[PDB]
RNA sequence: AGGAUAGUGGCCUACCAUGGUUUCAACGGGUAACGGGGAAUAAGGGUUCGAUUCCGGAGAGGGAGCCUGAGAAACGGCUACCACAUCCAAGGAAGGCAGCAGGCGCGCAAAUUACCCAAUCCUAAUUCAGGGAGGUAGUGACAAUAAAUAACGAUACAGGGCCCAUUCGGGUCUUGUAAUUGGAAUGAGUACAAUGUAAAUACCUUAACGAGGAACAAUUGGAGGGCAAGUCUGGUGCCAGCAGCC
């Protein structure tokens, strides 16, 4: 493991240090994020909160859209 | 901790931003001196009105006060010592006079100017930058230096680099070793 | 209602025109030498007056 | 006689009469009162985020006539909501719903600009870029 | 060795360190500042103390080349200096050899885990061999 | 008067007396208040600040208590309650970063889980050991100092001082415009080595490599007024937008 990557990291990556070395293939999986439900705050003043912890769950999960 | 390092503001920037008068009057003294910005400019003045603030402030002390008598000596001990008071004006408050050019021409630039030596003032910056020209042991490269008129006659070009002998520099250098490549061998 | 519908409105409308190689200005000391000779002695534009700008 | 004591001994009615009077001064009051604490949509401090809820249009005062663009902010400390000021040409499209936007105040000691009614607040920053590095196309919105 | 016209300023004898402090002052035109443990010998023969035995250090060459100014002593002996001399230096000379060591660190680590142990520890090492796994 | 303390004292107790403070502002409320040396701005007077390199003080999640000891009402000590909270085989055990890094949270808002006692000083039984005190380096456009991004010829031209003048100028000093070319200087980099330092890094010294302009290429704001600087061209047509204020 590594710290101090995450912030800078999506969901996925390859990490080189040569000035032109490419990517790494995209892991072909065979679930799909098709089962979708919908969400907001049940207080108004936590939204803030809630878009942040989406984006912080869509790095979680490999696949959660 | 350890103590804290003292520090200070060398220059002060003008009150109207936008007086032609000034903003003129401050071009000509740059292509004169071979100045580029007018923090060079505003350099000067700032110490030239730290140094009124002590004048009118001892001539309000009436002649003998031993603090007048002994400043007033130790400044002007450090003005004609540099030229930018000529030696007759040791006069007490003839400093109160000065402007800003008794200083550019003091300042190292301009001396390597009006020595002869760079036949141009924007000459003379790049010549005293490149490592050329010094005092005596010692090689000087800040064009604002204040000559101490000790030495207006103590600086030549200097020990090291051409210009000076002692070496040949580095552009006929590597111009000249294709002079014997394209002749044969 | 009365929509944003046109944001960059004349900036999107606005033709492009392209800006053009030119000789490299000086940089430093070397430019208020421009200056001081382009407004001294060699200052071929002057008009009569002292005038900055020409609409020939 | 001038209104005001003069005697060598007349020392506190002089000092707390300035005390008392200092009150009808604006700037000393907005400060001793500290109504930037108990008032004022930023906590008193120079800048804000906060989450877009929502895009928005003002009409101008008059004699000029177009629309402002300005978006809706919750306050990410606050909860309080407020309008800000998108500036320069376009550049509302650079705003969507719900991303973080940076708000600074409009220059202006509270009040507001000239054409804009009840606007006290400007877009500085989206999605964590500058605004103006992506009206000129010289920085890049985060990936999604 | 160009001109190297190694000088040697404000100089006075100490006995209570059992040597001879000084300044030093080395010009070099053409010559871009000159080494130590050249240095060294070349004043060794100056008042020849052994050459293992005399010590220099400080040393920012001057602006523009030219010089360079150290700091320097010359010890009564050899041993001497390796008794009263700073233990880092007489490395640098070749009079000592480096200690290898633990990272600190690493060390510290280890105190603090002692300082779990109250006896020998050893009495603890039989009692976990009896047991595990019974 | 005693009691208690290291010791004065309503410090506490018994007895007694009815005193003590206040418009020269007591008492109470507020402080986005630790005091101070100091910082910013300063014609003079003033205004605004001071968590923060020194000094004094307070605290060690909140309270109280207490052991040890010359010294603590100690928190990198213990005991209890309160708040938070870890481990577990569910019987039980342990906890205190407003120390150094590092993290969450919070936010507009702040750095490395790095090296070392070499210096500064401190401690101990002690020249030796320990020291995240402290020093080093990392990060750092907080602030502050200095100050490269060109210099100098020639070609031609626009010309501009000019000795002769029936002279178009028969000599010219000077100035710059146009890819018209030319050889000199150089560090920014990079890099021998040495120097530096506890060991390195950068600096200073410096072998070799490092300038033609298409590069070694400076930006940031602006050109109606305030306010230095366009009555240029194209676009849009109270839309887009600008605009501190007009
Ligand atoms: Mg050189
Ligand atoms: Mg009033
Ligand atoms: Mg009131
Ligand atoms: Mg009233
Ligand atoms: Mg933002
Ligand atoms: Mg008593
Ligand atoms: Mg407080
Ligand atoms: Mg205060
Ligand atoms: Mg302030
Ligand atoms: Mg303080
Ligand atoms: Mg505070
Ligand atoms: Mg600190
Ligand atoms: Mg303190
Ligand atoms: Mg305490
Ligand atoms: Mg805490
Ligand atoms: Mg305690
Ligand atoms: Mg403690
Ligand atoms: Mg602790
Ligand atoms: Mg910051
Ligand atoms: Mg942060
Ligand atoms: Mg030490
Ligand atoms: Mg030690
Ligand atoms: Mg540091
Ligand atoms: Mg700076
Ligand atoms: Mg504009
Ligand atoms: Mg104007």
């Amino acid at each position: 493991g590594l710290v101090g990557i995450d912030q800078f990291l999506l969901k996925t990556g390859t990490l080189t240090t040569s000035e032109t070395a490419h990517n790494m293939k995209v892991m072909k999986f065979s679930v799909s994020p098709v089962v979708q439900v919908a969400v907001e705050v049940k207080n108004a003043n936590d939204l803030p909160k809630l878009v942040e912890g989406l984006k912080r769950l869509s790095k979680s999960d490999p696949c959660v859209l | 901790p350890r103590a804290p390092r003292t520090y200070s503001k060398t220059y002060s920037t003008p009150k109207r931003p936008y007086e032609s008068s000034r903003l003129d009057a401050e071009l000509k003294l740059a292509g004169e001196f071979g100045l580029k910005n007018k923090k060079e400019i505003y350099r000067i003045s700032f110490q030239l009105s730290k140094i009124r603030r002590a004048a009118r402030d001892l001539l309000t002390r009436d002649e003998k006060d031993p603090k007048r008598l002994f400043e007033g000596n130790a400044l002007i001990r450090r003005l004609v010592r540099v030229g930018v008071l000529s030696e007759d004006k040791k006069k007490l408050d003839y400093v109160l006079a000065l402007k800003v050019e008794d200083f550019l021409e003091r300042r190292l630039q301009t001396q390597v100017y009006k020595l002869g030596l760079a036949k141009s003032v924007h000459h003379a910056r790049v010549l005293i930058t490149q490592r050329h020209i010094a005092v005596g042991k010692q090689i000087v490269n800040i064009p604002s230096f204040m000559v101490r008129l000790d030495s207006e006659k103590h600086i030549d070009f200097a020990p090291t680099s051409p210009f000076g002998g002692a070496r040949p520099g580095r552009v006929a250098r590597r111009n000249a070793a294709r002079k014997a490549e394209a002749s044969g061998e | 209602h009365g929509s944003l519908a046109r944001a960059g409105k004349v900036k999107s409308q606005t033709p492009k025109v392209e800006k053009t190689e030119k000789p490299k200005k000086p940089k430093g000391r070397a430019y208020k030498r421009l200056l001081y000779t382009r407004r001294f002695v060699n200052v071929t534009l002057v008009n009569g007056k002292r005038r900055m700008n020409p609409g020939p | 006689g001038k209104g005001k004591p003069r005697g060598l001994n007349s020392a506190r009615k002089l000092r707390v009469h300035r005390r008392n009077n200092r009150w009808a001064e604006n700037n000393y009051k907005k400060r001793l009162l500290g109504t930037a604490f108990k008032s004022s949509p930023f906590g008193g401090s120079s800048h804000a985020k906060g989450i877009v809820l929502e895009k928005l249009g003002i009409e101008s005062k008059q004699p000029n006539s177009a629309i402002r663009k300005c978006v809706r902010v919750q306050l990410i400390k606050n909860g309080k909501k407020v309008t800000a000021f998108v500036p320069n040409d376009g550049c509302l499209n650079f705003v969507d719903e719900n991303d973080e936007v940076l708000l600074a105040g409009f220059g202006r000691k509270g009040k507001a600009k000239g054409d804009i009614p009840g606007v006290r607040f400007k877009v500085v920053k989206v999605s964590g870029v500058s605004l103006l590095a992506l009206w000129k196309e010289k920085k890049e919105k985060p990936r999604s | 060795s160009d001109a190297v016209t190694i000088r040697t300023r404000k100089v006075i004898s100490n006995p209570l360190l059992a040597r001879k402090q000084f300044v030093v002052d080395v010009l070099h035109p053409n010559r871009a500042n000159v080494s130590k443990d050249e240095l060294r010998e070349k004043l060794a023969e100056v008042y020849k103390a052994e050459k293992d035995a005399v010590s220099v250090f400080g040393f920012r060459t001057q602006f523009g080349g030219g010089k360079s100014v150290g700091f320097g002593l010359v010890y009564n002996s050899v041993a001497e200096a390796k008794k009263f001399e700073p233990t880092y230096r007489l490395v640098r000379y070749g009079l000592a050899e480096k200690v290898e060591k633990a990272s600190r660190q690493q060390r510290k680590q280890k105190k603090n885990r002692d300082k779990k142990i109250f006896g020998t520890g050893k009495r603890l090492a039989k009692k976990v061999a009896r047991r595990n796994a019974d």
